């Protein structure tokens, strides 16, 4: 249970789970729509290699065990804000200096979306630090994902 | 933004556009950072993002501070203090010719910053005189976090095409995938022998190879024994081994002995080997001095 697939879909239950209103959810969905940004990137030449690696989906958990509701009322809603999450962990952890923001759009307010940017960096900035600082939190953090299936 | 009016244009960014503007309800001066969020270029929210969520969480008095941020329009605008120079236009108002004690204020406030951040696991990776902001007041701060990190989660690796080439450390320069604190630590040593000096960069390289030579030429090459991982990293190639007898003396003419070792503990060519922040705050060079 250390490896990337088997964390993602820890994630993607983890979000079935959370998401109690997105009765035709599949934990597959979220992995889906996360892998396919990744590889998307990775085609297109804005990085050299994946950025799913273990740590980086203990990381993005992280941001989602917070920041997403469980009154999420649609699947196109939660595709939305995850990938609000998925972009600040690649502008947060990732090795380039820039990652584009198409692959993480899917609404038509661009306007929402950064905003939604502002409101999760105010929510999360200090644990954001804190799991890089502090082991502990880290391996916490991991231990809880792990425990999710 | 309408809070704020618009009095110059100070320059570019690394991802934005930098104003001198006025506070319209508190009359208080600050710098404006404007990012447009309707790209053709299409990355630089990215970079924006980075820096507020670093500078939210790095408040020193040595490290520019973030006081706001808003969204209006198609533009996120970062609200900072408003700093007079950096160390660059700085270097052109005094002829490159600093006091001494000045040298040592700058250092002391550069090392206090890099050491505050270093403490909170934060690595800068993009150190150098116009990346330094000074005031009227002679207070130096670190600022253009748009190529900083958080380290300490596991990594496979960070990126090794960080730091200006001018300030890059050897180790980095010879493909290092891991590297700590000490990465920025060389980078202040570099800036050191430019406030010590002439304000000319030590090492103007032209290319990796070139930065790597004027670097060995002048400090040495080290061997097997003083850096045993050397000649394992990705991209190392034999260098000529020049001489570590060569004298600073010149080279740093407004420094002293005190300073010359300080110098040195800095400019380690093995990372391993470089002095830390919090440990070059404690040198003799600092001693006798002003704020504590
Ligand atoms: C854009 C060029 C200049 C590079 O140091 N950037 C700069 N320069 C600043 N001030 C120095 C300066 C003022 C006027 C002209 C030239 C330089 C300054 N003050 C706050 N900030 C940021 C953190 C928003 C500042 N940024």
């Amino acid at each position: 249970q250390a490896s990337t697939s088997e964390l993602l879909r820890c994630l993607g239950e983890f979000l079935c789970r959370r998401c109690y209103r997105l009765k035709h959810l599949s934990p597959t969905d979220p992995v889906l729509w996360l892998r396919s940004v990744d590889r998307s990137l990775l085609l297109q030449g804005w990085q050299d290699q994946g950025f799913i690696t273990p740590a980086n989906v203990v990381f993005l958990y992280m941001l989602c065990r917070d920041v997403i509701s469980s009154e999420v009322g649609s699947d196109h809603e939660l595709q939305a804000v995850l990938l609000t999450c998925l972009y600040l962990s690649y502008s947060y952890m990732g090795n380039e200096i820039s990652y584009p923001l198409k692959p993480f759009l899917v609404e038509s307010c661009k306007e929402a979306f950064w905003d939604r940017c502002l409101s999760v960096i105010n929510l999360m900035s200090s644990k954001m630090l804190q799991i890089n600082a502090d082991p502990h939190y880290f391996t916490q953090v991991f231990s809880d994902l792990k425990n999710e299936s | 933004m309408q809070k704020y009016e618009k009095l110059e244009k100070i320059g570019e960014g690394t991802y934005g556009t930098v104003f001198k503007a006025k506070n319209r309800e508190t009359h208080e001066i600050v710098a404006l950072k404007r990012v447009r969020l309707d790209d053709d270029d299409e990355g630089v929210p990215s970079s924006a993002l980075r820096e507020i969520c670093l500078l939210k969480e790095l408040k020193h008095k040595n490290i520019v501070r973030l006081h706001d941020v808003l969204h209006s329009d198609k533009k996120l605008t970062l609200v900072f203090e408003f700093c007079d120079q950096d160390l660059k236009k700085y270097f052109d108002s005094c002829n490159g010719d600093l006091d001494p004690e000045i040298v040592k204020s700058f250092l002391f406030q550069l090392l206090k910053g890099l050491g505050f951040c270093h403490s909170r696991n934060v690595l800068h990776r993009d150190l150098k005189p116009q990346n330094l902001l000074i005031n009227r007041n002679g207070e130096l701060k670190l600022a253009n976090f748009g190529l900083a990190r958080a380290f300490g989660i596991p990594v496979r690796c960070y990126s090794a095409e960080v730091v200006t080439l001018w300030y890059r450390p050897p180790d980095v320069l010879f493909g290092a995938k891991l590297y700590s604190t000490s990465i920025d630590m060389w980078s202040a040593g570099c800036i050191f022998a430019e406030l010590a000096n002439a304000g000319r960069p030590l090492f103007p390289g032209n290319d990796v190879d070139d930065q790597l030579k004027r670097i060995f030429r002048l400090l040495g090459t080290p061997t097997e024994e003083q850096w045993p991982s050397m000649t394992k990293l990705p991209d190392y190639k034999p260098y000529p081994m020049y001489p570590a007898t060569t004298s600073l003396v010149n080279v740093v003419p407004k420094l002293n002995a005190t300073g010359r070792d300080l110098l040195q503990n800095l400019l380690k060519c093995n990372p391993v080997q470089r002095i830390s922040a919090e440990e070059a705050l404690q040198h003799p060079y600092f001693s006798d001095f002003c704020p504590p």
